[PDB]
């Protein structure tokens, strides 16, 4: 009965193996651009002024 | 016949390894080395939501970044008002064992569950003025570990029977079930797209599912021990998984391997909760070492220590607007930090 | 403060309700129950698909008893929920080494290093009947002694004691015949002993 | 030696030479040991825990007041600080002893409740804090009468800054000093006996750590008794002698006054011997050290 | 489901005393603060008193203090002493829960008629009757003497509607939100002092009189009552 789950596992592996992959450097650059593009909208890395901070 | 199938599986795994290695031209560290480090980041205990009388296990921020719901072993799920520390509701749990919490995007429903094998959906805007159970979802043979709402109608729950399922609160039946995991599925995080999610199991692997098709689209490996937390990057193309080996990695969906590893020699306790910031530059990860570290997500170095709890932190939550972060420790004290 | 006064009043009311609930529930004593399958947990539950909670009251103490043996998953990932338990009740079936391994695993866990484990031996009469025909070396090959109840039971006691390593915990072994009603009194006395030991610990004197 | 009048009462007091040759060495030793103990205790620092903290605070205040006593002793009975300093010094000492003794007996009562009657309701932090505040207030209220007294007074080549004078009138202080041993001794003995009986009758006496706990809970009462009995029995001797023979003669009283002061030093050294209750009692504090 | 019934009216001679009982059924009345609102036979609504959950606080109107008493088994009571000539009115029992995001004054009682034989905040309604036809758009505006924009930013302006022969029901609370059970046609606006409830695609069942409330501080004051008649 092991053949059933063996076939399931191997078909899952072969289905996953066909997923297209892009270059790692390009993905890292895109993530860097996204992180840099929202640096001014993050009130954690830049200390929010007490005028706009609701947790006074 | 089984030997041939095992050999084919081994060949497929070797092909996966070769494909993953072939795409790794460089590393994230030597690309981010050109960026100015954030430097020291200091934040103070703005609020302290006193009132709990037991260990706090979860805290999910509402979609309006004001309502926070927390459950404890006392059997109560109090929905706080973070701005003025007011307590709005006190949900009476049927059983004191609770291990998860959730908040509806519209704020109507609050989900809870635990060792009782049952995920309960509460209603906050009932006409009678009191909170009533809308549906007691059952069908899991193991403890529910983390539950999240895709919307007001459907919930996805990660249980302890190596199976994650997509429920239907309207009918109370498993619309779609995701299977394939080996160990306990102790974490879950729906993507901002909400068409896909991940579930970091106890087998030191996080699998990326698809909500609609219900198939394991991609898989990840590399961790040494159990995975206790997971959360997507705000861009939706990456996620960070916190293992129990005192290290948390940042996987990439497109790359299909870990990009940067977050380890340091003075850390020995395993992660308990890991969540990004709004812009994704920081990685506020809770620890079992009495502390709560925040790391630079790019330079992979510490930027500050949020040591303010007298016990291990069991949850971490960042508001949707990024204005505050909440850590719920086992000292019955929930604190809001900015 | 236009209508936030009413919100503060509601917050105060529910805070008082939570305080009253906590005070009421603080008088109960929780005892986690473990053991093998069909190891005598059910008979002692009767004497007094998820987690099963049993509560019985004796001498003005609300004893809460949890049989978590129905959790068909990894014990490591949820054992931290019962970290604040007063005592751990262990049940061993003498009618048949799995229980020994389970006791060894549960005794040295990081979350149970300071909680004393009460060990209850069930089916004493059945074991005494079986030992009259089958030597104790069948179950435990390392045994070497007379084939009688008195020394075989002591040997089992000694081997169960030998599995502990922490010197800050004690094992209150008692033997039950699966039909006596004195188990509740034994449990109450053991709980009182553990409670006063913890109280002496809190004063920095024990 | 001589005689003096005060408080409308033939009131007799001496100044001998052994005092300066006996008291200050043991005084300095007790002071240094007690400061070295209580400074670390306070730095490293529940109902029992807060009671022990309050006892440590009272000990620290007493040992801060003590070097003023050393200065008084070395000057051959000459207080030059003035009226207020002498009044506040007497007030503070008396308050510190009273607080130390009363918090010791409160700690013993807490142990008695936490050993023989574990399920009693008394077994919050706010209630303990308000109880400690009420005890401090009642101590201040009972010791306030010393502040109204006038001191120093000048006879001969000295000023006197004394409250423990061999003096005919029956001051309320004397009754307070008698009571602070009469009642706490009974409470301590009753609590200790009940704790020992309960722990022995529960069969739990086979543990070695239980035996160590028994030895410590006994030695605390032993040190209390051995450090407080001689002072009160000398008080009884003074009362009987003033009684069996009035104050007609003070010639014989010099030796008993010297004994009075050298045994009043036992209270200061009992204060200095606090670390037995704290450190050796539980292994946690050696681990912290 | 929820239903509020009250009784205890009738003809009363002057100088007498009566008891009005508000019976609540179908909801957790223990955690709600029941108000009390009267209506003159030919004028607008007026306030009486308010009792919170657990009777923590109780307030009365200017000409009601001392004469009346409000107390609350799921039953609310109002004690009456020395009824004046103008005390005759129709009395409404109003339920309201107060928390962040709640909907105060959401439901109103049936109402019982009764017959007999300067520093507070005041709000005025510029118009009283405005003819309107179905399918058009109608705008009703009321002004306040004191700005209602509180510190937290929430403006406490409520809009009430009663159809002829019916008890009033909540339409818009806090001048921006919409009460449950109210169609999307109604919409509020305004800020600070000026307010306006805009109605788009008017229906034939929306005719009646509109009353605007403030909740900045007791006593609560009502508008003069803008009546939107057909044609
Ligand atoms: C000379 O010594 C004193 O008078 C002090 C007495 C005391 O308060 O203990």
């Amino acid at each position: 009965a092991s053949i059933a789950q063996a076939r399931k596992l191997v078909e899952q592996l072969k289905m996953e193996a066909n997923i297209d992959r892009i270059k790692v450097s390009k993905a890292a650059a895109d993530l860097m651009a996204y992180c840099e593009a929202h640096a001014k909208e993050d009130p954690l890395l830049t200390p929010v002024p007490a005028s706009e901070n609701p947790f006074r | 016949e089984l030997d041939q199938l095992r050999q084919e599986a081994e060949q497929l795994k070797n092909q996966i390894r070769d494909a993953r290695k072939a795409c790794a031209d460089a590393t994230l560290s030597q690309i981010t080395n050109n960026i100015d480090p954030v430097g020291r980041i200091q934040m103070r205990t703005r609020r302290t939501l006193r009132g709990h009388l037991a260990k706090i296990y979860a805290m999910h921020w509402g979609t309006d970044s004001r309502l926070l719901v927390s459950a404890s072993q006392d059997g109560k799920l109090i929905i706080w008002d973070s701005y003025t520390t007011n307590k709005v509701h006190a949900i009476p749990l049927r059983s004191s064992w609770v291990m998860t919490c959730a908040y509806a995007p519209s704020g109507n429903y609050v989900a809870c569950g635990g060792l009782d094998n049952i995920c309960s959906i509460y209603n906050l805007k009932t006409r009678e003025g009191n909170v009533r159970v809308s549906r007691e979802l059952a069908g899991h043979t193991g403890y529910l570990s983390c539950c999240r709402f895709l919307d007001d109608n459907q919930i996805v729950t990660s249980s302890g029977d190596t199976t994650c399922a997509l429920w239907d609160i309207e009918t109370g039946q498993q619309t779609t079930t995701f299977t394939g995991h080996t160990g306990d599925v102790m974490s879950l995080s729906l993507a901002p797209d909400t068409r896909l999610f991940v579930s970091g199991a106890c087998d030191a692997s996080a699998k990326l599912w698809d909500v609609r098709e219900g198939m394991c689209r991609q898989t990840f490996t590399g961790h040494e021990s159990d995975i206790n937390a997971i959360c997507f990057f705000p861009n939706g193309n990456a996620f960070a998984t916190g293992s129990d080996d005192a290290t948390c990695r940042l996987f990439d969906l497109r790359a299909d391997q870990e990009l940067m590893t977050y380890s340091h020699d003075n850390i020995i306790c395993g992660i308990t909760s890991v969540s990004f910031s709004k812009s994704g530059r920081l990685l506020l990860a809770g620890y079992d070492d009495f502390n709560c570290n925040v790391w630079d997500a790019l330079k992979a170095d510490r930027a500050g220590v949020l040591a303010g709890h007298d016990n291990r932190v069991s949850c971490l939550g960042v508001t949707d607007d990024g204005m505050a972060v909440a850590t719920g420790s086992w000292d019955s004290f929930l604190k809001i930090w900015n | 403060s236009a209508e936030e006064r009413a919100a503060l009043e509601r917050s105060k009311a529910i805070e008082k309700n939570l305080k009253e609930d906590g005070i009421s529930a603080a008088k109960d004593v929780k005892l986690l129950l473990l053991g093998a399958d069909n190891s005598g947990k059910s008979t002692i539950v009767k004497q007094m698909t998820g987690i099963v909670e049993t509560h019985f009251t004796f001498k003005n103490l609300h004893f809460r008893l949890f049989d978590v043996g129905g959790q068909r998953s990894e014990r490591k990932k949820w054992i931290h929920c019962f970290e604040d338990v007063t005592a751990i009740i262990f049940c061993v079936d003498l009618s048949d080494h799995e229980s020994l391994m389970l006791f060894d695993s549960i005794c040295n866990n990081k979350f149970f290093i300071d909680t004393s484990i009460i060990l209850f031996l069930n089916k004493k009469d059945l074991f005494g009947e079986k030992i009259k025909k089958s030597p104790l070396t069948i179950c435990f090959p390392e045994y070497t002694g007379p084939n009688t109840y008195e020394d075989a039971a002591a040997y089992i006691q000694a081997q169960f004691e030998s599995k502990n390593r922490s010197p800050n915990k004690e094992i209150y072994c008692h033997m039950t015949c699966a039909t006596d009603t004195n188990n509740a009194q034994v449990i109450f006395d053991a709980v009182t002993d553990i409670i006063i030991a913890n109280n002496l610990r809190g004063c920095g004197l024990y | 030696d001589h005689f003096l009048e005060i408080d409308k009462k033939n009131c007799c007091v001496f100044r001998d030479d052994f005092i300066v040759k006996v008291l200050p060495p043991v005084l300095g030793l007790e002071f240094i040991f007690g400061l070295l103990g209580n400074g670390l205790a306070l730095w490293i620092f529940k109902s029992s825990r807060i009671f022990l903290f309050n006892l440590a605070v009272a000990d620290f205040l007493l040992i801060i007041c003590l070097p003023f006593l050393m200065d008084n002793y070395v000057r051959r009975w000459d207080w030059k600080f003035g009226d207020i300093p002498c009044r506040l010094m007497l007030f503070m000492l008396a308050m510190n002893r009273q607080g130390s003794i009363i918090f010791l007996t409160v700690v013993a009562v807490d142990r008695y409740f936490r050993v023989v009657h574990p399920h009693h309701a008394l077994n919050s932090n706010r209630t303990a804090a308000i109880i400690s505040c009420l005890l401090w207030g009642i101590t201040i209220g009972l010791t306030v009468h010393l502040l109204k007294k006038k001191m120093p007074i000048q006879n001969g080549g000295a000023n006197l800054c004394s409250s423990f004078s061999i003096c005919h009138t029956f001051q309320w202080h004397e009754a307070m000093f008698l009571l602070e041993f009469f009642l706490p001794l009974g409470i301590i003995l009753f609590c200790s006996a009940r704790i020992i009986w309960s722990l022995r009758q529960r069969q739990m006496d086979r543990h070695a750590k239980i035996k160590r706990a028994i030895t410590f809970i006994m030695v605390v009462a032993i040190v209390f008794v051995i450090c407080f009995l001689p002072s009160v029995v000398v008080r009884i001797r003074i009362f009987w002698l003033l009684h069996t023979s009035g104050t007609q003669n003070c010639e014989v009283y010099r030796s008993v006054d010297l004994a009075f002061f050298i045994t009043l030093s036992f209270t200061y050294m009992n204060s200095m011997l606090d670390p037995v209750v704290y450190y050796f009692s539980s292994p946690s504090f050696p681990n912290f050290f | 489901d929820v239903q509020l019934v009250e009784s205890g009216g009738g003809l009363v001679q002057p100088g007498g005393s009566r008891k009005l009982s508000c019976s609540a059924s179908g909801f957790a009345f223990s955690s709600f603060g029941m108000h009390w609102v009267r209506q003159a036979p030919e004028k607008g609504l007026e306030w009486v008193a308010y009792i919170s959950s657990g009777s923590g606080t109780i307030y009365y109107a200017d000409t009601v203090k001392g004469r009346f008493t409000i107390s609350r088994k799921n039953t609310l009571f109002l004690q009456m002493t020395s009824l004046r000539s103008e005390d005759t009115a129709m009395y409404y029992c109003v339920r309201s829960i107060y928390y962040y995001g709640s909907s105060p004054f959401d439901f109103w009682g049936q109402g019982t008629t009764l017959t007999v034989s300067g520093s507070d905040i005041v709000m005025t309604q510029a118009t009283s009757s405005v003819p309107v036809t179905p399918g058009e758009s109608v705008s009703i505006s009321c002004r306040s003497s004191k700005s209602l924009l509180h510190s937290n930013g929430n403006t406490y302006l409520y809009w009430f509607l009663q159809r002829p022969g019916q008890s009033p029901q909540l339409l818009i609370y806090r001048m921006s939100n919409l009460a449950s059970g109210v169609p999307d046609r109604f919409s509020g606006s305004g800020s600070g002092t000026a307010f306006t409830l805009t109605i788009s695609r008017l229906e034939a069942e929306d005719v009646g009189v509109y009353y605007c409330m403030q909740h900045l501080e007791y006593p609560l004051t009502f508008g003069a009552g803008t009546k939107l008649e057909l044609k």
